[PDB]
């Protein structure tokens, strides 16, 4: 299939900025490229078709360009209702979408406050152990969380959840939950959460030893 | 062709030959 | 105005069948090709199927071939998606979408109108109340409640019966490997308040009649 | 060579039905999509309908959808337009036209051959013969000057009337004006001719007005005043 | 719907002139644009298709250009049989025609000869009264007629008709008919037709007294 990619994943912008987001195709799609807008909980909305044709009813500050394997969506002066996620889609060979680019609201860099929570004694009685790492009140969105259990890097063993910018929050918070069986949790001693984020001069590691 | 025109097209060719 | 009203989504077990509907108005439905597109929770858009304006030609994505069938009844202005042999990977919001009529173009399609979407949840889980575990705090301290292993959505969380709102972050639920949902709700408070202010998370899961107030104490 | 001969037009009241025909020859009718196009009096061209060569696909203008039906009989090499629920606004000359074959084109159509047209008149008015009145010239002397005379053809329906002068012997200086449709639904026109004033004393001038739908045939002598 | 406009509405040219007329589409129609010629009482005739392809049998002096929204039809050297109305037509989305451009025969300015006709005694016996004003053999086509009844301007009671351009002298004629009831006609004395035209340095008024 034709694989569509987009950059960046999250773009920090302020009202009035000229914003560009890029879309790539794994092979030439000529000019058969569309751009969509989507907001949380809402349906996608067609912005651009045939790489550069503005869909009727769409504001003129939106424009598209490109051909072959490189495409660009341009917003000439970003407006408040433009904070959203944007998808490109090819229709040269079947129909495939890019991963999407989110445009969020720019503010000053904020390093996350990192907290780690051992499993509660109540849960250990139930037979499972959840270790929770909290990255609180940070910006921009990009953040790397690495789990280490007795210096062993965990891969595919945790799940993340994020609270978004809203009417009361200018920053993100993120939870990473590492779920283990009680038997496995008792087999190991050092549980560490390592956080990388552009507000920190070095990665911050928060850890505990099982049993205080 | 899955990318062929799936809409009604009054401007399609109405003759027997191209 | 053009409208696409969807219905038929719901919770089903793997291997069951489900039929989606998309009732159109505000345009000439029988002259437009139509698409189904789905969006997994937290993920992007994925094309599913297309059907010609007269129902002649049909094309499917490889992941749904042999299992899904697209059809239409132009007399009722309704589009259908028959979903058989459903897998957990089919869990998604499903959209119907009208094919854009760009007269000059020789390739298709862009999608110029989308339905509001209908949620299809394929799960082997059954209704189950959550367990509520404390996230104990150790100057700013963080504390919270882990609301683990419930089904289906949603649960609500408040703190101190609504008296604590500032600094509260209630994370969206994540679907675990077992098919059960889990979320946490956290809050940051002054460390000096841990010895005088009680912190209780109020959790409600109406589908299971599970209503719990869990006090979170330092450890 | 290529021929498109139309028939079936006429004068009817709103709500009545009419069926137009277009008989083709000189080409392979069955290989061509065909169109109907109309032209209201004094107006431009308006597309009406198209039909595929095999009669499968048909498309209509919004103004006729649900009232007009296009069809064809390839064995008879004939194109049809069934016009039901006619409205006064459907009054026009209707043309059948052949879709141009352009192999390199991915859009259609231009119309490369047109029929002669058939006239469709839709009106609540009823057939009425005209009143023919003299437009008398002045017998005042103008030396070697010019006088004007004519006939007023007043309040008739439907079109057309034919006007001649001196049984067709008089043609120089004649102007027969296009009819004007009045608010009552009736038409009137005038036909005039300029003649030397020196001819008024001797040469008899007579307008001949024929309105076949009303069995009207009038010869009106136009005497100077 | 895609709207087609044409400019100019009317054009006066001479044999041998280079004539270029324009056609515009409200949206892009690519090159799916055809040009037609039509003469009074005749069916349209295809001249150009696909914006610039000359239809077989059409003289080489006809050409077309454009793609998108702006289109032109050019006649390199106008010929006597080229005086007609020209229409453009898009076939990108359904089928719509432009309003048409009429090419008339250029000639010198000629003032109208004005004649006024009282209602006949025959018509008066029937109960109505029509007054006719004739503007004969003038050029250009633009002319204005004003009816005056005892020096009072009239409205809503007259109708005008204009001939096609004459074959012999390339002029126009115009008739204006003022229609009153016999009773109303008997209520006034002076009936006048006032005419203005490019060829007249001052308005011309022809009048008569009832009776």
């Amino acid at each position: 299939d034709i694989q569509m990619t987009q950059s960046p994943s999250t773009l920090s912008a302020s009202v009035g900025d000229r914003v560009t987001i890029t879309c790539r195709a794994s092979q030439s799609i000529s000019s058969w490229l569309a751009w969509y807008q989507q907001k949380p909980g809402k349906a996608p909305k067609l912005l651009i078709y045939k790489a550069s044709s503005l869909e009727s009813g769409v504001p003129s500050r939106f424009s598209g360009s490109g051909s072959g394997t490189e495409f660009t969506l341009t917003i000439s002066s970003l407006q408040p209702d433009d904070f959203a996620t944007y998808y490109c889609q090819q229709y040269n060979s079947y129909f495939t979408f890019g991963p999407g680019t989110k445009v969020d609201i720019k503010r000053t860099v904020a390093a996350p406050s990192v907290f780690i929570f051992p499993p509660s004694d109540e849960q250990l009685k139930s037979g499972t152990a959840s270790v929770v790492c909290l990255l609180n009140n940070f910006y921009p969105r990009e953040a790397k969380v690495q789990w280490k259990v007795d210096n062993a890097l965990q891969s595919g063993n945790s799940q993340e959840s994020v609270t978004e910018q809203d009417s009361k929050d200018s920053t993100y918070s993120l939870s990473s939950t590492l779920t283990l069986s009680k038997a496995d949790y008792e087999k190991h001693k050092v549980y560490a959460c390592e956080v990388t984020h552009q507000g920190l001069s070095s990665p911050v590691t928060k850890s505990f030893n099982r049993g205080e | 062709n899955p990318n062929a025109n799936p809409n009604a097209n009054p401007n399609a060719n109405p003759n027997a030959n191209p | 105005q053009v409208q696409l009203v969807e219905s038929g989504g719901g919770v089903v077990q793997p291997g069951r069948s489900l039929r989606l509907s998309c009732a159109a108005s505000g345009f000439t439905f029988s002259s437009y090709g139509m698409h189904w597109v789905r969006q997994a929770p937290g993920k992007g858009l994925e094309w599913v199927a297309v059907i010609w304006y007269d129902g002649s030609n049909k094309y499917y994505a490889d992941s749904v071939k042999g299992r899904f069938t697209i059809s239409r009844d132009n007399s009722k202005n309704t589009l259908y998606l028959q979903m058989n042999s459903l897998r957990a990977e089919d869990t998604a919001v499903y959209y119907c979408a009208r094919a854009l009529d760009d007269a000059s173009s020789t390739s298709c399609c862009a999608l110029d109108y989308w339905g509001q979407g209908t949620l299809v949840t394929v799960s082997s889980a059954s209704t189950k109340g959550p367990s509520v575990f404390p996230l104990a705090p150790s100057g700013t301290a963080a504390l919270g409640c882990l609301v683990k292993d419930y089904f289906p959505e949603p649960v609500t969380v408040s703190w101190n019966s609504g008296a604590l709102t500032s600094g509260v972050h209630t994370f969206p639920a994540v679907l675990q490997s077992s098919g059960l949902y889990s979320l946490s709700s956290v809050v940051t408070v002054p460390s000096s308040s841990l010895g005088t202010q009680t912190y209780i998370c109020n959790v409600n899961h109406k589908p299971s009649n599970t209503k719990v107030d869990k006090r979170v104490e330092p450890k």
